[PDB]
């Protein structure tokens, strides 16, 4: 029995709801809508769209990975957003590869509608991709490397890795002046997370070629007249304190008096209060200073009485940085002049960048943190250029985590199509058809690959399957031309983690939309 | 409900109580024009014609 | 008895059961008009 | 007579009296009944919706469906209630209950055109309900659980998360929340507050990693970024209090009427300072556990006095974390000292890697109270599903706390209440016999329902199983729930309240009793 | 870069048209694709602005016929039905469904952008060899009358599957079966009567031994005749004006007005005695008469039948051995219509005149006494098919196999074909050849069967070489229709396969929809 809307009206305004096969028909609809909206751009050769706003000055971004396209858009059908929210999960865990498992998921329900318009029981066909998805992991698992024994090989690994994200978005256009450069950051990271520590400069203009890694560190402020223009060899500390207005912790304080030359008395007193706070603080003998806020004119002034570089107020990430390279102190306690850690550098001085002014920090003590430089012909280039190179960042931050990797795209992907079509040798039974429709949805990823290339999709997809039925498991569509060869002599690894993470994710989120039964759409929320 | 749409419905004795309430209604105005001895009630049509009746 | 049909089809369930349903609504409609003390309608 | 006003506004007033208001009231439920059958106890789907600000939440869970619904008739608005109801007493057949009480009502309307005064109806589904409930105790079986044994516990969970997506795993989760019950019990006053358990979730990583931690999480980073990141063993403290000099609750005004009083002040804002410093590290805790925050001064002090602490701390946060620790509250340096101090098994910082959240985790070595659970999973939908999901299960165990806390399920209950039922009515006289049926009917209809969801041959498979069931006399012979053959549910072990089950029963037939009364109606 | 159309004018030329037609398409092929096999279930056009006119029926004819569109896809299609129901019959259901799946096909080989004269080409060269394959498999019959009544037999009981008279399918193929009998080998369709009466049972009808008439007799005819004479007519006798004009009566008394009249009145007599001249005993007039002829008629007190229908004249002149005749000099230059008996019958309650014992019976007049106007028009609907497919079987004794085994046969050589063919069009035949197979399945569909497990079974049966393998609608095995008797018409499968084709044809080789800007309502 099927029938809630005949009797009466249960429904207010904007209140409706759809119980058979026209729900389906709606979820899939915007499924595939999705899907092409996504599938025109994966691969490494894949595609690139544009994202306009209505109205509000027409916010322009450039992007290939599907990610920020699904948040910008207002996506409508629950199926959609659900979509939309698994490409966010996958995005902030790895990246490069939310466009692949949305894509995927899109895919696998359109097998999904066609295989249930062969009238089919959906909770055999989630139990059938659980133990298939089970194997899966488990033979990708088996086909899993681990690396990192030496140093030359796990560093061209690192290259690899880097230049073979850098295909799936634009940076490929100059891969390989970003490549080595990529890694040289990921070594400053030496087991710690946090990306942020690594800094981003973007300035119009100039070229991606020109675009390099700074062989030091970078701050951008302002400094006083009073302080020096040049110095070196700098020893720093840094503070988070109160020097504009000496707020006393106590608030009801009041003066009562009746002369005013009392009041020039106590305006002295507090002036030569700050004076001794000074001297607390000088008596560390750094050589330069940095405080998280504002360096007031009667501090500042004393500072130039001193002659000494002082920096004024900076942020929680800077301070952060600085600590990190140099290796002081943010300390808010002058007690203890000898108590404490300086910061090291040495050399300290700005330099003119074109129409910018960027102070240059070489001879830090420690080379953790590093300062980007990015130059390009338009500001929508500079904000790809960042996201790309982000996403390029965490990928490598992830596999410095964990050295398993796995074989190039879709060479992966096609010995656990075999796998599975193993399986389905052994699969008897109506599950057997759901499996093998699982098999060939997993299959249909190089197709459109290759369909993003360029290049015929059937005779390469047979003829890889031939490939792999043989055990040459090594070999693979060419990423130069449109062939076939190893890759394991061309150079594409793939880390086995994330796009683990992504099979199993993928899973996941499809067996929860195939769960669904009926949408019920609650009113508008009349204005 | 009922497929009688586009139109209106009514049962109970209220309706047949209602039946009384138009002819008891009728009742009252010529309440004063009776057999033998009556009163003669006035009429006034749109026109304006000036008319009698007992 | 293993898996197969599954009926995903019940748009014609929702047509039969809304026209039977206004079958016995509109039979109940005049269920006052027939027997020897049977009532009539205006 | 004119008609006249005497109801003020009869204009825009609208009645509705007698059958035809039953009518309505019978077709509103059927409808919704129906509309709500799709997620039958062990086997089901799931049905998503969307409210008026754009959410996307999905489950079988009914009573948030029927919550978020901007429902017209208050019949459904009455179900949503009882819905409620039904979830925040046991939290399972949140759909089987009104999917009860509408076969109850479809009973209903099939014997009122046949003439029948209501009360008759609400008579023979009261009579019926302490025939069902009666035997239904009389067929539960205890259940002896103890501190040491867990696989009926196991087996109990591993079953209720059947038709919830959560039985993907389907086994560390009642392990873990068996463990979690476990450690927050109170066992002398059979009590158990879910307040006690910071049900918390992120997205990202996958349902494997759902677990259990012996402990508490915070979500703030150290005050001093620099500061050494992790810790072993230590000991902690609860202040009540800023690091900020004690000004009083009354409006002050310090007057100031010398530069000594300035030199007095600014000389004793210090004093204060290192003396709370000197204060509490003369307690020799490792940690502080404070909750308004403090200045920038005593960030330094403690980084050159190397014990940790953290600042901002939540109340409930704060509670939970003394509560677990052992020790007690310290508002105060006054009441400070090293005897109600907490010890900490260990603590450490992470930061989910990727993402940019900082959440420091509390592992005690020593006995604990409060612990806390977290999830990883596909999006926020996913979170919050596994959040209801083992909310629900954990109102289960609470339930389960007692013995005799389990009937055999899968719908086989509802096979013998409804063979109970009609042994019992038969061999009565007659004008009550045509309801009891009807609460018979009404009872195998969740078989029914639920041999469609599952997508088996329904009327074979409610003969067969019944004539099974019959002829030898077990509460173990239940529809496939696995859908693997083997119905005699000694195996398969449906394993699953018995309270839930009762409790369904007695708001179906009370509510279905109060609807029956309503005949007469008035709307604007 | 430019507007270019008019205000309501659309170009679509990219695939967003062809995505528009294939979906109007499917939305057609799933309405109708319950209307098929022995198990499918009739639709309702239901009206609101056409005055709440409604009607009940199942070949998919009258639907296509009822329901517009905007897609000029659909409307194509449409014609396509129309097309087909002007041939012989049912089979608009199967060519629909199968344009269908085909454009189904095409999407999915879209899918993988080829251009489509590959399809074309191999299309057609599957075409060319499944026709060819199908002629080689005909199986013809009327060599005996036994073998041929029983083929005729097995064709309609087949045909009643697909419809709702099979309740009564013994009562009504048989029947059927002997009015095309009654044709005696003529080709003519319109000599069959279709007949409307509410009230009784679908087994309460019955074919007469015989004719009727539905028209109202004169002033003065005797109700019964026997052995009669028959004569039909066409002429005045209203006055029987003189048919010629621009002649005026001018003078200056009314006796000569008088004598005028008395006349006219002895022309008309005249007339009267030159038809009685001829002798009859029966009187036909195809429409009406006057008051005095009337009464000349009653003192000659013959049969005069007023107010006819040329189609039923001309039937009737055909039937009872008798021609119209307009002139009446010639009492030995006219052959004489007879019967046995001329009798009154009351039918509903409408009044008939009865022809029992008739000299010839090639007409035919089928009587419906239905239970209900919708169930009486859909069975009208019905017997016009199933009377259609009688005498196109009759006209070509040709047959084929249904229960999918000529389709299975077909679909095999097909394979085999794309098997011996190199390049993409043999895996497109094949899925050509799949897409044939959609079509058994489908109506496995209608049953609710095991579908892949039937359709590997007939593939399995089909590839051993079985030629006779069917599907047993009975139960849902698998069996032989020579034993079960499931036979259709050559032309009809023949003609259901080429007009797919050419409309596939045709369908496929559209690249941009154009609807031009509407004119106004």
């Amino acid at each position: 029995a099927s029938l809630s809307l005949a009797p009466v009206n249960i429904f207010k305004a904007g209140a409706d709801e759809e119980r058979a096969e026209t729900a389906r028909l709606t979820s899939f609809i915007g499924a595939i809508a999705i899907g092409d909206l996504v599938k025109s751009t994966l691969g490494p050769k894949g595609m690139d769209k544009i994202l306009l706003s209505s109205g509000r000055d027409a916010s322009l971004m450039v992007t290939n990975d599907g990610a920020t396209i699904l948040k910008n858009i207002g996506v409508d059908n629950p199926a959609a957003k659900v979509l939309v929210d698994m490409s966010r999960v996958q995005d902030d865990e790895v990246g490069d590869g939310t466009t692949s498992v949305t894509v995927l998921a899109a895919e696998l329900l359109r097998e999904a509608e066609s295989l249930i318009a062969k009238k089919i029981h959906p909770q055999t066909i989630i139990a059938g991709w659980r133990e298939a998805t089970k194997a899966a992991r488990e033979a990708l698992l088996s086909s899993a490397v681990d690396h990192g024994s030496d140093e030359v090989k796990f560093r061209q690994d690192l290259m690899n890795i880097a230049g073979t994200t850098l295909s799936s978005k634009l940076l490929t256009h100059h891969k390989d002046h970003f490549t080595k450069l990529a890694v040289e950051a990921v070594l400053r990271l030496k087991g710690s997370g946090n990306l942020e520590a690594i800094h981003i400069i973007k300035k119009l203009g100039g070229s991606l070629a020109d675009s390099y890694l700074d062989e030091g560190f970078l701050l951008d402020k302002k400094i006083g007249v009073n302080q020096p223009k040049r110095i070196e060899n700098a020893k720093i500390l840094i503070a988070n304190t109160g020097m504009d207005t000496d707020k006393i912790k106590i608030f009801g304080s009041r003066v009562r008096v009746d002369s005013t030359a009392k009041v020039a008395e106590i305006e002295h007193a507090e002036k030569e209060k700050m004076k001794e706070k000074v001297e607390r603080i000088l008596k560390h003998g750094i050589n330069c200073f940095i405080n998280r806020q504002l360096i007031y004119n009667y501090p500042e002034q004393l500072f130039g009485a001193a002659g000494v570089m002082a920096i004024e107020h900076a942020d929680f990430a800077g301070v952060e940085r600085l600590a990190l390279v140099t290796g002081g102190e943010i300390a808010s306690t002058f007690d203890h002049p000898e108590l404490v850690k300086l910061g090291s550098c040495k050399l300290i001085e700005e330099v003119m960048i074109g129409e910018d002014k960027l102070i240059h920090f070489s001879g830090v003590a420690l080379g953790e943190a590093c300062t980007i430089v990015l130059r390009g012909a338009t500001q929508q280039i500079l904000d790809e250029a960042e996201r790309s190179l982000h996403d390029a960042l965490c990928v490598l931050a992830q596999t410095v985590k964990d050295s398993r990797t796995v074989y190039g795209g879709g060479c992966s992907e096609m010995l656990m199509a075999h796998a599975v079509t193993q399986l389905a040798n052994r699969t008897p039974g109506k599950e057997a058809v759901a499996m093998e429709s699982y098999a060939k949805a997993l299959r249909m990823l190089p197709t459109i690959i290759a369909d993003n290339a360029g290049y015929d999709s059937a005779d390469l997809v047979a003829q890889l399957r031939a490939a792999h039925s043989e055990g040459n498991t090594t070999a693979g569509l060419d990423m130069r031309e449109g062939t076939i060869g190893d890759m394991a002599i061309l150079g594409i690894t793939e880390s086995f983690q994330v796009k683990r993470q992504v099979l199993l994710s993928a899973a996941e989120a499809a067996e929860v939309i195939l769960r669904v039964d009926n949408i019920i759409k609650a009113a508008p929320r009349k204005r | 409900g009922p497929l009688s749409v586009f139109g209106d419905r009514s049962t109970g004795e209220t309706i047949r109580s209602q039946n009384v309430m138009a002819a008891a209604s009728i009742a009252n105005i010529v309440k004063s024009s009776l057999g033998p001895v009556g009163l003669d009630k006035m009429l006034v049509d749109d026109i304006g014609d000036v008319t009698i009746t007992n | 008895r293993g898996k197969g049909a599954y009926q995903d089809r019940d748009k014609p369930a929702q047509i039969r059961f809304s026209n039977i349903s206004a079958a016995k609504a509109v039979a109940d409609a005049i269920r006052t008009s027939l027997g020897p003390k049977g009532m009539d309608k205006m | 007579g004119r008609p006249f006003l005497i109801i003020k506004d009869q204009d825009r007033k609208s009645r509705l009296m007698g059958l035809e208001a039953l009518k309505s009231h019978i077709m509103a439920a059927k409808a919704v009944a129906n509309t709500m059958r799709t997620s039958l106890g062990p086997n089901g789907l799931d049905k998503m919706m969307v409210d008026k600000d754009g959410d996307v939440t999905v489950t079988n869970d009914g009573a948030t469906i029927l919550s978020m619904m901007d429902v017209d008739h208050q019949i459904a608005k009455l179900m949503v209630e009882l819905s409620k109801s039904q979830d925040d007493e046991i939290g399972d057949g949140t759909t089987g209950v009104v999917v009860l009480a509408g076969a109850l009502l479809e009973e209903a309307e099939q014997l009122l055109d046949r003439g029948i005064h209501p009360i008759r109806i609400a008579d023979g589904y009261e009579q019926a309900a302490r025939v069902a409930i009666e035997h239904l105790d009389k067929i539960s079986d205890s259940v002896l659980v103890d501190i040491k044994d867990t696989e009926p516990l196991i087996q109990t969970a591993k079953t209720t998360l059947g038709s919830k997506v959560v039985n993907s795993c389907h086994r560390q989760m009642a392990e873990i929340a068996v463990n979690a019950v476990l450690t927050v019990a109170d066992m002398e006053r059979r009590d158990v507050d879910f307040e006690l358990i910071k049900v918390e979730g992120k997205v990202g990583g996958r349902l494997e990693d759902t677990k259990l931690i012996k402990g508490v999480i915070v979500d703030k980073d150290f005050s001093h970024p620099q500061m050494p990141k992790k810790v072993e063993d230590a000991k902690i403290a609860i202040l009540t209090c800023p690091f900020e000099p004690p000004k009083p609750k009354t409006k002050h005004k310090l007057d100031v009427t010398s530069v000594e009083d300035y030199k007095a002040l600014q000389k004793y804002e210090k004093e204060k300072f290192e003396e709370m410093i000197q204060q509490i590290k003369e307690t020799g805790a490792n940690l502080a556990i404070c909750q308004w925050g403090f200045d920038d001064e005593a960030n330094h002090l403690l980084l050159q006095n190397n014990l940790p602490a953290v600042r901002w701390v939540g109340g409930p946060e704060i509670e939970l974390i003394a509560i677990a620790t052992g020790g007690r509250i310290v508002p105060r340096f006054s009441e400070l000292t090293a005897e109600k101090l907490g010890f900490a098994g260990l603590v450490q910082e992470i930061s989910f890697g990727t993402t940019k959240d900082k959440m420091l985790v509390i592992e005690q070595c020593k006995n604990s109270r409060a612990v806390t659970i977290f999830i990883r999973g596909g999006n926020k939908m996913i979170i919050e599903e596994a959040k209801r999901s083992l909310h629900d299960a954990l109102c289960v165990i609470r339930n389960l706390i007692r013995d005799n806390r389990v009937v055999y399920g899968g719908g086989a209950a509802e096979i013998s209440c409804a063979l109970a039922v009609s042994q019992e009515a038969d061999k009565c006289p007659t004008l009550e016999q045509y309801a009891m049926r009807a609460f018979a009917d009404a009872l195998e209809v969740i078989p029914m329902a639920l041999s469609e969801n599952s997508g088996m041959n329904p009327i074979q498979t409610m003969t067969e199983v019944r004539a099974r069931q019959v002829k030898e006399m077990n509460p173990a012979l239940g529809i496939d729930c696995l859908h693997k053959g083997t119905n005699d549910m000694k195996q398969q072990h449906v394993i699953e309240t018995l309270i839930g089950k009762k409790q369904q029963i007695s708001l179906a037939t009370q509510m279905v009793r109060m609807i029956l009364k309503i005949d007469d109606i008035r709307k604007p």
